[PDB]
């Protein structure tokens, strides 16, 4: 099932790239802090959205997330897929603000520094008042999140600004005593109810 | 009537000529048609059944080695784990199909295909695979990124363990045929391509080397002209 | 319209070419043919069409026959001469019927069985073999054995023999010999196909079984 | 489900032994070619129908297979469950036609020598053409496949000819990394629908 | 009525006139005619009918074909002798199946080919080409290139390629050569003009291409 | 029905027959028609659209600077400046159209001729043109007093700048055809003469050579008949 | 007026792009042959056409010919311009067929090497069967052409295919008394009706 963010249906502005963006999935191991993709940076370089995102100046895009996580079923394990609106995050230790390759991570997406409290500052503990499905192994082998427009400019530039951000967190580590064994997180991303305006240049 | 002139092509023994001959027994009445099943009005009841191919396509690999693909979980994530072209006139993993047999007994094939693959592992074995279907003329992708701009499928294994990828019936004419040579424009077809999203996801005290079955039929749309004796026997 | 099996199957296709001499074999042979040759009707002899009826298991159908004679001069005689024309009595022997083993075989008769005349200066011979087997469809294929002893062979039909298509020169010998190639062209027409098999991959080498290599 | 051939229930003749007689169980390896079982010779000295089988010069009869591979969730392996129309086999590299021993294996069944040709010159890979289900234990751990009456004589001997051939091949090699351990394929068949007259001495 | 384009294009003009040789090629030949020539049906190869046919873009029809087969003597026998029967066999091959190579060439069986039979000593040869293309209509004219590579043939349609009309000699070879003058004659009919051209001025040196000079 | 006895013609090949043969594949479905633009049923759509001739028909000018006619303002007034002939089967200006060359394609040629011309000069040239058309038989005029007497146009260029000349269907005969030879009586077809009246003025910073081009196209009344090869083209 | 192709208007495929993509005028001068536009190989490389000539395997547009030439009232000429339909050209004295820079030129298009015979063995003088319409610089300063789908095959390959081809002729050589002066040949294209499918690579 679902779990549409805050309970509303993505839609068009009032007054072609649906395809399911499939990422390269990440490795989940007992060691894995956590994976996160902000949107739409983690589609600003693949696929035609990804070029509608370089030829529009700006742009509005709901964003269907499907996390898989391909598991025997004596696999052990639930991560935290939140889709965190407007993750502005942080660095550890420092006063300096994180620069672009610390954030504009691209398709690949950024590994989590301190997920606890989630590079931010804030408690993931609390994360789950977010957009938020559970993968647990146990019963849940593949969860999905749909993304409305979240932005309180109506429609903006997606190069300089990313309005959702993906994090699946292993909140409980990987289990199969194996260590670790195989498990990817197929991440795929369709921008639902894409639309570009602002025919300029391809930045 | 009475005054009739030859046609030019009169006396011609033709291959494809329908018109009928005088019986060699006359008196003899047949045996009476009895309903066996399976009746075939047509290849197509042929061509919508299902048929694996060679989707290792790996020269070494041969006999069923070579019709399943291993994917271990040590391969590697984001791994090109077909590579399926998709002439079924010319050399590939479809030649030996009913879609790809069948069709080289014709020369202008059209219609969409079904490519239903079905993971063979255990129940408790799970990953997510891309499976991407390039569109004709455009090159394989070997990466994750540069295949998910076309139509591509997420499949997590799940409690289906069976997907279908409906190539559509997408073309430069308005039938596919042998071009007179494999180097032509609509000669190619267009590349169907796998990897792993997320990596295959084993328990430890089930099989590591895991497994997974394509197949090819067509849908209701597909069409075949120009009857024409195939490679892929011959007499010697 | 076109990939219907009527349409599939119809193909007039070359399944015994036969250029059987025309002397006085009763001179000096011993195997050879003697102004005859005796072809068993079996449409798995040239792989072609044999596999375009590997496709199915059961295969009713009226099975149109079109008999090409071309004489040439003999590499013996090494002079053109001109072309004589020449006769045949092309007869089918059913099932059970016997076959005939010379020229003048007293078989040529045909009080039962079913012969045509025509000439090598005329239009290729066109009659329609009737679906003449006891069972139902043509089982091109036998997973059984034809006879119940054990040494009978296997993939044979004592019912899908479709007889014995055995075409001669009615005609007495000629002092100048000429090799007749017979081409024989079956168009397999109202076509019922039952139960589709895979096309066959591996080469043939035996006409009656199915072996592989 | 099942899977009766080409979309038709089999019946009696237009103008008792029907108990689901299973087999011995093949022990089904990683190293496991396949296993053939022709119609009727796979029930021609067993049961009440191997006696019909002798005691009757002809017979019609459908066959109700149904194949089991009982094995725990984390074993691996599809098999094709083909039911070949006629099977018609051949040897490999010999110009000679298969004798009684190799096709009139009995109940037991004969193994299979080349089977990505499927032992007659054909490929494996069309065979799907066939009636024909899955055996993959991810989802299926029991096949069922229906047989019609398929010979073109309406009614013949059943010690001279086969008329269906039962097929189980792995084309995808057993897994459960103790190279392989139990599963057997419990294969019976109940002849359905099975007709029998020519009362002559028992042959 | 007269001026109607069905009534226009609808003239038997030579195409090909080959006065193939009748002999023992295999004996010693390199290059020439082995008792067959490979013709690949283009109505451009004589000027009059082809500069008929360049009045239009698009000519979707059903090309009727006409085969006039004249066998005369050789000059190397020299000797009249009288005319003997030769039936040929006239295969058409489509774009994509295989063209033969020798005058027993395997491929004459033409399990999806098609071929007629005729003799020498009967009317011409009369069949209709159907409308085979993957067109809609015969692009007589390419402004474009058959492949995607920079080295393909500016002209050539991947599509229009008839195919090529190949006729042989099936019976065996005569001691006494004949040259045999095939004349090809087209007739198409249903024309179905499109888009009318300038009819061409200057004279052709190049069938495949419309150089000028 | 059985007894036939043949034609005297029977068995020969004709070139102009249309009686259908045998398929040479029966099977066979042909592509399906599409709706091309630009569908000709007859010659006659060729024939009355528009074509340029060698209205200079000066031996020494090749190209198009005999495709159009140089009026120079230094050109004297009265002064001879087409001189076409229409034997449109025979050599002249109006061999290389489409009324031309489509007429040569046949023998029996009947129909009004439109003749176009259009006057390529500046906005401000001015001067007007006298265009006589001849009658079949009358010899060309050489003045402007010998050209009035048959039907000619005054053309003053104007805002139009151009006029039609509407060649009336008259012959001696009720076709017109290629005579067996040039030289008889229905062979020559009659003079299109032009002059100047009142002479090219341009203005002093205007081109001073300007020029003008002529067209042929058919009425709907235009007809062939005997279609014939051509001497356009030969093959050698 | 326009002069829409054989009296028919361009339509979609039977059962975005429309930017006028005005390329670069060409001088006219006294001595200028004559200039030849094949469609759509002078929009293969420029807009968002140009771009969907290499990402679609296969297209279908017709174009909308806008053909200006702005002039003073003094200036003398009159051009044909002819959109060939399906122009196969030739080269003068050789046998040799036409290669790839012959012919592919790109959105400068190609000059006329014999434009008389129209560089293709037919005549010009006849090439006004063609769409065609004049500049004659005394009254029509500006022309425009209609062009519907012109190619046997309904939808075809752009890059290694010209269905129509522009051809902006000189009968009558520029006037102005100083040779030639000003004049450009303003060549703006419209790909309206355009379709693409065949998602492909960017070839």
């Amino acid at each position: 099932n679902y779990c549409c963010a805050y309970g509303e249906w993505p839609n068009y502005l009032p007054d072609a790239t649906d395809r399911f963006y499939t990422l390269k999935s990440v490795k989940w191991e007992t060691e894995s802090t956590g994976w996160w993709w902000k949107l739409p940076d983690a589609l600003n370089n693949i696929g035609m959205f990804g070029q509608n995102v370089q030829h529009h100046y700006l742009y509005r895009s709901g964003f269907l997330i499907h996390v898989q996580c391909n598991a025997t079923k004596f696999h052990q394990g639930a991560l935290l897929v939140v889709a965190i609106p407007e993750h502005q995050r942080g660095a550890h230790n420092t006063t300096t603000s994180p620069g672009f390759d610390d954030i504009m991570k691209g398709e690949e997406g950024g590994t989590f520094n301190h997920p606890y409290v989630l590079d931010d500052g804030t408690s993931l503990a609390c994360a789950t008042i977010f957009p938020h499905q559970w993968i647990n192994l146990r019963t849940n082998n593949s969860a999905t999140i749909v993304l409305p427009w979240m932005n309180a400019a109506p429609m903006d530039f997606p190069l300089r600004h990313n309005q959702w951000t993906l994090a699946i967190i292993p909140v409980v580590p990987l289990g199969t005593r194996t260590v670790s064994s195989m498990v990817p997180i197929t991440v795929s991303i369709a921008p639902m109810c894409c639309e570009f305006n602002g025919l300029r240049h391809a930045i | 009537g009475v005054p009739t002139y030859l046609l030019p092509g009169s006396g011609q023994f033709l291959t494809t000529d329908d018109h009928s001959s005088a019986p060699v027994l006359p008196c003899f009445n047949p045996t009476p048609e009895m309903h066996i099943p399976g009746q075939v009005r047509n290849m197509l009841e042929v061509i919508q059944v299902e048929s694996m191919m060679e989707i290792n396509n790996t020269e070494n690999a041969v006999g069923m080695q070579r019709l399943k693909v291993d994917i271990s979980v040590l391969t590697d994530v984001d791994q090109l784990l077909f590579n399926i072209p998709l002439d079924i006139q010319l050399d590939g993993p479809l030649r030996n199909t009913l879609v790809g047999n069948i069709s080289r007994y014709y020369t202008h094939w059209s219609g969409s295909l079904e490519m239903t693959f079905m993971f063979c592992g255990s129940f408790m074995a799970t990953g997510k695979l891309i499976l991407c279907y390039t569109p004709p003329g455009g090159s394989c992708p070997t990466t994750r990124e540069t295949a998910m701009l076309g139509t591509h499928i997420v499949w997590d294994f799940g409690l289906q363990s069976s997907v279908t990828l409906v190539i559509p019936w997408i073309s430069g004419s308005h039938y596919r045929m042998f071009n007179n040579d494999a180097k032509s424009t609509n000669a190619n077809v267009g590349y169907v391509t796998c990897f792993m999203q997320t990596n295959l996801i084993v328990p430890s005290e089930s099989s590591n080397t895991c497994s997974l079955i394509g197949f090819v039929a067509a849908k209701d749309d597909f069409s075949l002209r120009l009857m024409r004796d195939s490679p892929d026997i011959g007499q010697l | 319209s076109e990939t219907l099996v009527e349409n599939f199957l119809s193909r007039a296709a070359l399944v015994s070419k036969r250029s059987f001499e025309y002397k006085n074999h009763t001179s000096s042979e011993a195997r050879t043919d003697k102004n005859f040759y005796k072809w068993t009707i079996n449409t798995k002899s040239f792989v072609q069409l044999r596999r375009k009826l590997e496709l199915f298991t059961y295969l009713r159908f009226d099975a149109e026959i079109t008999i090409l004679t071309t004489v040439a001069v003999g590499s013996n005689n090494s002079t053109y001469m001109g072309l004589p024309d020449l006769t045949l009595q092309a007869m089918f022997v059913p099932t059970g019927a016997l076959t005939p083993e010379k020229q003048d075989s007293f078989h040529w008769q045909s009080g039962s069985n079913a012969s045509v005349f025509f000439k090598v200066s005329d239009p290729p011979a066109r009659m329609t073999i009737p679906f003449m087997c006891i069972n139902s469809a043509y089982s091109v294929f036998y997973d059984g054995f034809a006879g119940f002893e054990k040494n009978g062979l296997y993939g044979i039909n004592p019912a899908d023999t479709i007889g014995n298509l055995c075409v001669r020169i009615v005609n007495e010998h000629q002092p100048i010999g000429f090799t007749v190639t017979v081409r024989v062209y079956m168009k397999p027409k109202h076509i019922k196909a039952w139960a589709p098999r895979p096309p066959r991959t591996l080469p043939y080498m035996s006409i009656a079984n199915a072996n592989y290599k």
